[PDB]
């Protein structure tokens, strides 16, 4: 259910919404950058797809390390209980790990960096547009299998944002951000701010609620609300371009902006 | 060898021991065409059922939809108990092919639903092919796209007999090879599974019967049957085969070498395409090109395979793709009905694959060897008819000159007669007409504009109508219709299939002088024989205006009743 | 320390034995209890199974079989008999799993000429 308005004209304008929320990240020892993506699943359909898989009737849920199929035992499925000595901590048993797909198995493939996964997998193209996405974000160092729970804040942020943005585009999409600038230095944000106005050119439209100004400066267009917070706000201080909005004397982000433009 | 044996207590009435007669002697003679003229009602199903168990030959009836093909199928079961009936029709419950759009620049996915009975019934189709050849199959125009090679087909059969050294896994991975699923949670046909030294298989073919066999070391000592529903001993055989679950069988060679053909008719495209100038369309088709070929390589079948059906076959450039046609022996038997409109319809197959290809080809989205995935074209379909019979009401002018015998099979075995026309120069003689109609418990029927505003008169002037504007709706107003709820149906088209019904007795054409595809001769027939259900049904036409066509229709019509007046009259059956 | 064993771990234990051993998997669905156990060897015989020892001697599930209710008995199932020689590490670790999924977690190693074993996750 929405929230209390009374109409919203232009929908007819849109096809598809995609929204980022400000919202923590949960941080989970079954979680990786490949699942939370959802990459991974395409990479399990085709390990299963092989004839050695389809030889040996294996499954998707097979090649998945938190589930009890073909999972190692002594590990639970975690490689670690002091590293895992039956399986190597490799949370597979010794008889999943003899499907290879292009000579290589699940395991090496989460071993595998997001730039060399770009290589590995850059004929498949519904994961190689994930690992794209993965790698402008600027995570081209990470490995596909990294636990999330070893992931700092900016790296869980991006994580997030190439999960969001690595979705179909139609040409009439919109694109609703919630501060994801959170714990960024200045070069990812210059990543992201390129990959949002290329996103703008091919046809979208974006909506960034931000507090960066270098992400503010690069707007087309700007919506302040205020004056203040809480019972003192609500209100539209000031509209239009970043120029329009400096020239406000009583907005606080035209104040900012006239020291930045 | 077994043979066709017929069960039926309605021994042929009238015209039909002369027509399967004449029948018999044509193709025992060796005409390459003949044409059945029979009227709708007159049991064409029980002549055909006759000369097809008479000449004891493989017999393909082909049906213009698939609800008169399910009928057909469900009536030679009937006459055929014993005998082997299949099934061959499309299996796609919803497809979207793929097909780009150069004045929008825009590509739609393909998108398919697969049904597990029909899926199951062309395979049963293919194997009873190979199994017994006295089989009938009644098959939609779905029987002339590209089926996979018969010589493939045989070559691929997997033989065991007891005391055969061979190791279990050789055994599991031939059983892969052939598109055979290992399943032990859903155990359904085409799908095998092992338990320790056992593996049992269930055969796609056979619904009822599993084949297990058990390993003592090295060898195979014991295969025998088991039914699925009991899990029960039921009979032990020493040599068994199993056929692959897929027609489309390949083997690794035929794979390699196409993967190599691809790669080179790919370099080649390229190479054309930069001297030409699309080089946005070179890169787009070396990326799909590359794509597919990893795939092949890698797993070895995908979506987007059927594209190198050619390169795959080893087919000659141009050459048509095996069908089930060509799985039929040479010496079989082939009938077609509603002629008129099956023909056509098998004719704009290849041209409507053509102009949907052409675009993706063009663009440089797929290979220019796509071209040769398509269904047969009317000339090789015709060259290859061994024989050939057209059972329609009304013979098209291909199926009149394309024939050197005509027989006919007009009078009824119940005795009907055709309706009578009668001409009328318009409102108040049809109102006046459907009152007549409502006193004597008989329905009225009446054949955009115009029908809207008979049906405005209609419910104005305190008069039922069943207003017509798919078959889903169709059969709702035809059960009205029949249950009274609706006095008159009004429809734009009247000719849609199973829209007859037993108790009109009246049928009014208006406009009829108006030239159109709907007042063609055929169609004038067509629509009057609906009218031959009741006893004393009558057409009536509204027209000031007679043409060449209607001429003949008449003549047809009025000969058709003359010589059924004269058989019910000379031998005094009554008419009932 | 309170045999908590993966397949793995039971599969390298098995490889231990000399070559040339003549070794049987048995997944026992009953240990110590009393019935007249008709369905449930219907049920065995319809999954597909044929071999089952009874009281330590076996026997054909499709043949009839007769069996005090008052009595104890030891039903098993006998899924693979298989050779020891290196290279048959798949078929045996299929079998070990096939064994598991049957058994609930309890495998029975019967070397022939020798100590039984049992294995257990
Ligand atoms: N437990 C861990 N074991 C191994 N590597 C880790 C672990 N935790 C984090 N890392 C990695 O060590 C690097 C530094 O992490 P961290 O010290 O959290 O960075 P940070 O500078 O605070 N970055 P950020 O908070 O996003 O601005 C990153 O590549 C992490 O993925
Ligand atoms: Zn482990």
């Amino acid at each position: 259910k929405p929230g209390e308005h009374d109409l919203i004209k232009g929908i007819e304008y849109l096809d598809k919404v995609i929204d980022i929320d400000q919202s923590p990240i949960g941080r989970t020892p079954r979680s990786n950058p490949a699942t939370y993506t959802g990459v991974f699943d395409f990479i399990r359909e085709i390990f299963a797809n092989t004839t050695e898989a389809k030889t040996r009737g294996y499954k998707a849920g097979r090649f998945s390390f938190n589930v009890k199929g073909g999972r190692c035992e002594a590990c639970a499925g975690d490689g670690i209980n002091v590293p895992c000595e039956v399986c190597k901590g490799k949370r597979y048993n010794r008889e999943t790990l003899e499907v290879r797909y292009k000579g290589k198995n699940i395991a090496e493939v989460l071993d595998m960096t997001v730039e060399e996964a770009l290589e590995f997998f850059k004929n498949i193209p519904r994961i190689h547009k994930k690992i794209e996405t993965l790698y402008d974000v600027g995570l081209g160092y990470i490995k596909l299998g990294q636990s999330s729970t070893t992931l700092s804040g900016g790296e869980a942020q991006r994580v997030k944002l190439a999960t969001e943005l690595s979705r179909k585009s139609t040409g009439k999409t919109m694109y609703i951000l919630d501060e994801p600038t959170t714990g960024l230095h200045m070069a990812d944000v210059h990543r992201l701010v390129g990959i949002l106005h290329r996103l703008v050119e091919a046809g979208n439209s974006v909506v960034v609620i931000e507090h960066n100004l270098d992400v503010i400066k690069t707007a087309d267009y700007i919506i302040d609300l205020g004056p203040e917070g809480g019972s003192g706000g609500g209100l539209v201080v000031a509209e239009g371009t970043p120029e329009e909005v400096a020239k406000v004397e009583n907005s606080y982000t035209g104040q900012f902006l006239k020291k930045v433009l | 060898m077994h043979k066709f044996k017929l069960v039926s207590d309605y021994k042929p009435c009238g015209d039909q021991p002369e027509a399967i007669d004449k029948l018999v002697e044509g193709i025992n003679r060796g005409y390459r065409g003949q044409t059945l003229l029979g009227v709708t009602g007159s049991g064409k199903t029980f002549t055909m059922a006759n000369v097809i168990e008479r000449v004891q030959k493989p017999t393909l009836v082909i049906a213009h939809n698939k609800t008169l093909a399910a009928q057909l199928c469900s009536e030679f079961k009937e006459f055929f108990p014993n005998n082997c009936v299949e099934y061959f029709v499309s299996y796609y419950d919803y497809y979207q092919p793929e097909a780009y759009i150069p004045a929008t620049d825009t590509y739609i996915e393909k998108d398919s639903s697969i049904n597990d009975e029909i899926d199951k019934l062309r395979h049963s189709a293919t194997a009873a092919l190979f199994e017994r050849r006295d089989v009938i199959i009644v098959a939609s125009v779905s029987c002339i796209y590209g089926l996979g090679d018969p010589e493939d087909y045989t070559d691929l059969m997997l033989s065991l007999r007891p005391g055969m050294i061979k190791d279990r896994d050789e055994i599991i991975r031939k059983l892969v090879d052939i598109q055979y699923e290992r399943n032990e949670i859903d155990f359904k046909r085409g799908k095998f599974r092992v338990r320790g030294d056992i593996l049992e298989i269930f055969p796609a073919s056979s619904s009822d019967k599993v084949i297990r066999v058990e390993f003592f070391g090295e060898e195979i000592d014991r295969i025998t049957e088991v039914d699925s529903l009991t899990g029960e001993i039921t009979g032990v055989c020493s040599h068994v085969a199993i056929f692959p679950a897929s027609h489309y069988a390949t083997t690794k060679a035929k794979m390699q070498r196409a993967i190599a053909s691809i790669e080179q008719e790919l370099e080649e495209r390229v190479r054309e395409l930069k001297s030409q100038g699309k080089l946005l369309e070179a890169q787009r088709l070396e990326q799909r090109t590359r794509y597919d070929l990893e795939m092949m390589q890698e797993i070895g079948f995908c979506q987007g395979i059927e594209n190198y059906s050619r390169h795959i076959s080893g087919r000659a450039p141009g050459s048509p793709p095996f069908t089930l046609i060509d799985y039929f022996p040479k010496d079989f038997l082939l009938i077609i009905d509603e002629s008129h409109v099956t023909i056509p319809q098998i004719g704009a197959m290849y041209n409507g694959d053509r102009s949907r290809k052409e675009s993706l080809v063009e663009y440089g989205f797929r290979l220019p060897s796509a071209f040769d995935n398509r269904p047969l074209t009317f000339e090789e379909f015709e060259k290859k008819i061994n024989q050939v019979i057209f059972v329609s009401a009304t013979p098209a002018k291909y199926e009149r000159e394309h024939s050197q015998q005509i027989v006919e099979q007009i009078i009824r075995p119940t005795g009907l007669l055709d309706p009578e026309i009668v001409v009328k120069p318009q409102i108040d003689d049809l109102i006046g007409e459907i009152s007549e109609r409502v006193q004597k418990n008989q329905r009225v029927m009446i054949t955009k504009k115009m029908a809207e505003d008979l049906t405005d008169y209609l419910r104005e002037l305190d008069f039922k109508v069943e207003y017509l504007h798919d078959t889903i709706e169709r059969m709702e107003i035809i059960r009205n219709l029949r249950l009274g709820v609706f006095d008159v149906l009004v429809g734009i088209n009247l000719l849609r299939e199973g829209l007859d019904i037993p108790e009109v007795s009246l049928v009014a054409i208006l406009d009829a002088d108006k030239e159109g595809f709907l007042r063609s001769e055929t169609s004038l027939i067509q629509t009057i024989g609906r009218a031959a259900r009741n006893v004393e049904g009558k057409v009536i036409m509204y027209a000031d205006t007679i043409t060449d066509s209607m001429r003949r229709a008449i003549d047809e019509t009025n000969r058709r009743r003359k010589i059924q007046s004269e058989y019910n009259q000379k031998h005094g059956i009554t008419p009932k | 320390t309170p045999s908590q064993q993966t397949v793995d771990q039971m599969v390298d234990r098995i490889m231990e034995f000399e070559e040339g051993t003549r070794i049987q998997l048995l997944a026992p669905v009953v240990r110590g209890r009393k019935g007249e156990y008709h369905k449930l060897i219907e049920d065995i015989k319809k999954e597909g199974y044929v071999r089952i020892r009874v009281d330590g001697e076996v026997v054909d599930v499709n043949d009839p079989v007769n069996l005090d209710k008052n009595k104890k008995h030891n039903i098993e199932i006998v899924v693979d008999r298989l050779i020891v020689r290196p290279g048959i590490q798949k078929r045996l670790t299929d079998s070990i799993e096939t064994v598991l999924r049957l058994s609930n977690g309890i495998l029975v190693v019967d070397v022939i000429g020798g100590k039984e074993m049992l294995l257990s996750q």
